[PDB]
């Protein structure tokens, strides 16, 4: 949002992840900030996943349960906030209002009213379509590649037959075979020594010098970064 | 299950070991053919 | 067979379905009430409806839409471009014509003896192009099936 | 609970042709014909009586592909390199197609129920796609408004917000309202009336779950009636 | 859904005008505490913020501070500056900043989807094992049987490739090993 | 003749081996006696009162 | 006011997420296999290759 509590938190965020988001937002065109929340919902739907919107969880749940059901909430809570009933100083009912909140929470009526309005009064109610389990006949597109390979195999078979027929219409040598065998033996030894010796077997997330000491806990330890692990060594 | 977060990728060392396999099988077949000619030569 | 294939290309009776006709050919149309999608003789390039108020009118299909509901997938983009620019059925007709040229010159051009062989290669290669043009047409119709 | 019966669709004699779409059955036959033609073309190129060495005529080539597709196998075997190419690719084609047919056929043989109908009143409560009504000025309606079982109270809640009004005027109209909605709607009535009507024509109704409560029908006399005790 | 205008809100009047979760919550807080309540929608429609130079709480927090509004059963987040002047309740409901994406359209036109149940490692190992078995069989058979007995067998290297492929494809092969190690 | 028989045996065996494992490990009860009229027509299972 | 100040600075969050997550040297493994059925693994069949 252009001006909101979400705007203020990422300003105050000292997390490097949130700050990198916050650096992008200050310097991106077209302006990622939107004038209102309903504008941002329409903008994400219009931009087809190229643009995503940060908003509160209860709003995002509400947008999903309405129609055209085309937005998805992802992730967890970035931070935790609360909605509090507001009463002035020296409130006549302020402490019993607190007790009333506690009773509706403990009776669960707060959640029971919450779980009803979002998930049932919502137009989408996706439990029904999510409960669709029907095996069907295979379509042609489901196996269309198998047909493509057959056709490509057919045309290749024709082409090989044509060029063989030309070559038959038009002599391997033993000494050439001996020289090729020497070269192949030297190369295969060379490839095998390089593979076992040099260590670039796997590219995956793995443990580097931030935790080169496995013993040290070193609290966050920068979980694990890209690693060119190999047969004799692991390296980042 | 797909280890998509790990994003495991087989580097050029892994492909070269596969290339070492393919060449060594080819060299072995050629080596046998050279024996068969020489063993046929021994019969002659 | 060359005549059959050319008539097949030059017609629009490939698929009959409850498709959008000319009343909803105008995009985002107001108070049409969706017109309940009367029968449509879909074609090699034509989306003309039949048995309607607005039959008799022909609009070309534009398979690439203004708005892509799905995120643009590269393998699907390749497949659509095959179907819209129907180069495999077009190339089939050309190979049918090339064999028909070879058939006509088979009586002439003595002592080649391979004109008839070149015709048979063209006949099979035309037939191979027909199947793959058929398959992509089934695959495109499967793509975005409907409700 | 009274809902409309699901369709007991009677499969035709071609029920075996179900796992593959009829386009695929057309495409398989088309692919069968082309491969057999190609293999005959490959086997007879007038090589450089070298063509006579190959035994593959078209009629053999039709026969080889059929034994490949039916997986039974054939006596003749391709011996030219391109002739081996077309056979092996067709073998790889067959292996997918036959196995996919048998896998899907096993899936079609495993049939199960309760997915298409409603399991019970809790399942009626979990989805309002099949709406429900009660009889006007009935003890059935009076029970659900006054029974505080949580499924019943949520069921009374949607009764309060239901458009067009799910409540009907008569028994036969509410019976007809089940029929007229093409299975998109359900209704509630007593077990004994439902048992009679389901055994009558057009026999398109059945009782899901069981009766939620137990009740009795009794002969009714006014308060303090003289005839109350003899009719007891 | 905290406050909602219905299609008959034009007909309805008073407390019955607006519905919703917080309208229910206002009714629930009413019956536990015992107060008659008057539902109002503030004109500014902005969450309570003390301004820069006028320094006035804008909207609902201002109306509570300035005595007009008794209570705010409203979607009002608890901040430091707001709590400092007027006391809040303990938060009845919780919220977090969340990510919303346009839902990715779901289909698998998998075109090479036939080689899905086995991972690409397994396909690679099968192809390597295919080449190994074919070579070993050729090496076994053409390993000096003893002129004729060298050339008696039809298992050349090209035939050995063909034999194993038909065996893999569950297809009958023309030739059979006819040697003890080859039949193994 | 061989072709139609080959099409026949493909369908039958694939039907037979569709869920063959499920018809060797069904241990479900027979429950031969069901109702009173079924109890009535036989004397082999006696009536207790 | 102290609890509110730490919550608005994330100090309650920073202390909580540091202690629970980093002392989890055991892998969490709440996921396991999220999809019901998945592809064949080499591990299930590697003996046959041996
Ligand atoms: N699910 S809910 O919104 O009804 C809901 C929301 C919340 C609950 C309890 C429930 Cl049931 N607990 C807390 C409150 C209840 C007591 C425990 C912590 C405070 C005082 N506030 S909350 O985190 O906002
Ligand atoms: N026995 C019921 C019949 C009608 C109904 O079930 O609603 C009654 O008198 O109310």
């Amino acid at each position: 949002l252009d001006s909101g509590s979400t705007k203020e938190f990422f300003r105050r965020s000292k997390i490097a992840v949130f700050d990198k988001m916050w650096t992008y937002m200050r310097s991106a065109e077209p302006s990622v900030f939107v004038r209102t929340t309903a504008e941002g919902v329409a903008r994400v739907r219009k931009s087809k996943g190229k643009y995503a919107y940060l908003l509160e969880s209860t709003m995002n749940e509400y947008i999903e349960q309405r129609k055209p059901c085309d937005t998805m909430k992802v992730g967890g809570n970035l931070d935790s906030k609360g909605y509090g009933i507001a009463t002035p100083k020296g409130s006549s009912l302020g402490t019993p209002v607190n007790l009333a909140v506690l009773k509706l929470s403990e009776q669960g009526v707060l959640d029971k009213l919450k779980n009803k309005w979002w998930y049932d009064k919502g137009e989408c109610g996706a439990k029904d379509s999510g409960s669709k389990e029907k095996t069907s006949a295979l379509s042609l597109s489901n196996v269309a590649g198998v047909f493509y390979i057959l056709v490509g195999g057919l045309g290749l078979a024709m082409l090989v037959a044509l060029i063989e027929f030309c070559y038959k219409s038009r002599l391997f040598d033993r000494g050439v075979q001996m020289l090729l065998t020497t070269v192949g033996a030297f190369a295969a030894f060379s490839l095998m020594t390089i593979a076992v010796g040099t260590d670039y077997w796997l590219y995956s997330r793995g443990v580097c010098k931030t935790k080169s000491v496995s013993e040290d806990e070193t609290s966050k330890k920068n979980e694990e970064v890209m690693t060119h692990s190999g047969l004799w060594r692991t390296c980042c | 299950s797909d280890s998509k977060k790990n994003s495991y990728s087989y580097g050029w060392s892994f492909y070269f070991g596969a290339l070492s396999f393919i060449i060594a099988e080819m060299v072995g077949v050629l080596a046998v053919h050279m024996f068969i000619d020489r063993h046929k030569q021994l019969t002659g | 067979a060359f005549s059959l294939m050319t008539i097949a290309v030059g017609t629009d009776y490939w698929l009959y379905s409850r498709g959008v006709c000319k009343t909803k050919s105008v995009s985002e149309d107001e108070t049409s009430k969706k017109n309940e999608e009367v029968m449509t003789h879909s074609g090699l390039w034509r989306t003309c409806c039949l048995e309607g108020n607005f039959k008799g009118l022909c609009k070309q299909i534009d398979h690439f839409p203004e708005d892509a509901d799905y995120e643009a997938d590269t393998a699907e983009y390749f497949l659509r471009a095959v179907r819209a620019s129907s180069i495999f059925p077009i190339l089939s007709v050309i190979l049918l014509f090339m064999g028909g040229l070879c058939i006509a010159a088979s009586e002439f051009y003595k002592t080649r003896h391979n004109i008839i062989l070149s015709a048979g290669i063209f006949f099979v290669s035309a037939g191979l192009s027909n199947i793959i043009g058929i398959i992509v047409y089934i695959s495109a119709n499967a793509g975005d099936p409907s409700k | 609970i009274m809902i409309k019966k699901p369709q007991k669709s009677k499969p035709g004699v071609f029920s075996f042709l179900d796992p593959l779409a009829y386009e695929i059955w057309m495409c398989i036959v088309f692919a069968y014909i082309g491969v057999s033609v190609v293999l005959f073309l490959v086997s007879r190129f007038s090589p450089y009586s070298s063509e006579s060495t190959n035994e593959f005529g078209i009629f053999n080539s039709l026969w080889f592909s059929l034994g490949a597709f039916m997986q039974q196998g054939c006596d003749i075997s391709p011996r030219s390199l391109s002739g081996r190419i077309v056979g092996g690719v067709w073998w790889f084609f067959t292996l997918i197609i036959i196995s996919s047919y048998t896998a899907n056929l096993a899936a079609f043989l495993t049939v199960e129920r309760m997915v298409s109908p409603i399991e019970s009143a809790e399942d009626l409560s979990k989805q309002t796609e099949i709406a429900y009504g009660t009889l006007d000025s009935g003890s059935t309606k009076e029970f659900f408004r006054r029974s505080k079982i949580a499924v019943f109270d949520k069921m009374w809640t949607y009764m309060r917000s239901a458009e067009p009004s799910v409540f009907v005027r008569t028994t036969a109209e509410g019976v007809a309202r089940v029929r007229k909605s093409k299975g998109k709607y359900a209704y509630l009535l007593e077990s004994t009336m439902n048992e009679y009507i389901e055994q009558r024509k057009p026999c398109d109704t059945m009782k899901v779950g069981g009766n939620l409560d137990s009740k009795g029908y009794g002969i009714a006399t006014p308060k303090g009636s003289s005839l109350g005790t003899p009719v007891n | 859904p905290y406050v909602m205008m219905k299609k008959n809100h034009e007909m309805l009047e008073g407390n019955e005008r607006y519905e919703g979760y917080c309208v229910d919550l206002a009714a629930e807080i009413a019956k536990h505490c015992g107060f008659k309540y008057k539902l109002t929608i503030v004109g500014d429609g902005k969450y309570g913020a003390r301004d820069a130079d006028t320094k006035i709480w804008n909207g609902m927090v201002g109306e509570l501070v300035y005595g007009k509004a008794d209570i705010a059963i409203a979607p009002l987040t608890i901040t430091l500056v707001r709590e400092e002047v007027i006391d809040f309740s303990k938060p009845f409901m919780s919220l977090g900043i969340s990510i919303m994406i346009k839902k990715p359209q779901k289909s698998k036109p998998g075109v090479f989807s036939f080689l899905d149940p086995l991972a690409y490692e397994i396909w690679m190992c099968i192809v390597f094992a295919y080449i190994g078995v074919s070579v070993v069989l050729f090496l076994v058979s053409r390993f000096s049987p003893y002129q004729s007995s060298e050339s008696t067998n039809e298992f050349g290297i090209f035939n050995s490739l063909w034999f194993s492929l038909g065996a893999f494809m569950q297809q009958g092969c023309d030739i059979s090993p006819r040697s003890l190690s080859g039949r193994i």
